[PDB]
């Protein structure tokens, strides 16, 4: 009747509630939250009651406990998402391997959900090298991509979003949300210069994630 | 600031024995081993040399002591 768990989506009227044991999915209505929608972060701890969750109750942080994390920094690979990008597969958790120097050995394998990210809306697919930590049941914490820092100058903006001068598919323009922003800057013009990464949803087309302006 | 994993070790293998299986090569800032194992050295020397001279040891029971540095 009455579990525990992390938000790990939020979507317009309705979100999914990753369980306690980071191996499942439970979907829940804004209706039946206990509180205000925009005020609920990712993953957020919350109480709930199973119907299908209903009366959804925040909690405290650190409230639910959790493993440790160590403090050693390591590097891996992603080879399942998770299934909040990724509905196709079965398995709910992601996994992170660490492999040899000649990239074909496993030396370990570690789950991550959504308390595992640093950034909870980073897109992570296969493929992608990580740099994480460990906490104490061998799951994945504080998961971040490594990607190559990208550089180019604002060509145009469009409401709440807009455009920067680097190429990606056929010749287009690199489309970028005002939510990747750095800083506390509300003045972002055409010609100012900005530092970026570059994400692809492999199932479509691509994105940029966390460009900071560079004006000096 | 490199890391050295161990993998495929013996059932007493504890904190203790990784300690003193690879503190000989380099000073050790952290290490555990987790159920496969981990080693932090300080110096990227010290971890090129704990793998040359572990991998393969012999702990017993046929088990080769797998010791490799990770991809990059």
């Amino acid at each position: 009747q009455v579990y525990r768990g992390f938000i790990a989506v939020m979507k317009e009227n309705f979100g999914f509630i990753e369980t306690l044991s980071h191996d499942e999915e439970v979907f829940f209505h804004f209706s039946n939250y206990m509180g205000n929608p925009n005020w609920l972060e990712l993953g957020q701890e919350v109480e709930y009651t199973l119907a299908p969750a209903e009366n959804v109750r925040m909690l405290p942080k650190n409230s639910i406990p959790q493993p440790a994390v160590l403090e050693t920094t390591h590097n891996g690979v992603v080879a399942r998402p998770l299934r909040c990008i990724n509905p196709d597969q079965q398995e709910y958790a992601g996994l992170i391997e660490i492999l040899d120097e000649l990239r074909t050995t496993v030396i370990s394998q570690h789950e991550f959900g959504i308390t595992s990210l640093v950034n909870k809306r980073d897109l992570l697919q296969k493929g992608d090298l990580v740099s994480f930590r460990i906490d104490e049941s061998g799951r994945a914490a504080c998961v971040n991509a490594v990607r190559q820092k990208k550089r180019a100058t604002v060509d145009s903006i469009k409401g709440q979003f807009g455009f920067l001068n680097f190429e990606v598919e056929d010749g287009k323009k690199l489309f970028f949300h005002m939510s990747e922003v750095q800083g506390n800057t509300v003045a972002l013009h055409p010609g100012d210069t900005v530092e970026f990464s570059v994400v692809t949803n492999q199932r479509n087309g691509k994105s940029s994630a966390c460009n900071v302006l560079k004006i000096n | 600031f490199t890391n050295v994993y161990v993998k495929n070790f013996t059932e007493d293998f504890d904190d203790e024995k990784l300690k003193e299986f690879f503190e000989p090569y380099g000073k050790i800032t952290s290490y555990k081993v987790m159920s496969f194992g981990f080693v932090a050295f300080e110096t990227t020397e010290a971890a090129e040399a704990a793998v040359q001279a572990l991998n393969g040891k012999d702990m017993g029971e046929g088990k080769s002591l797998y010791v490799a540095r990770a991809q990059k």
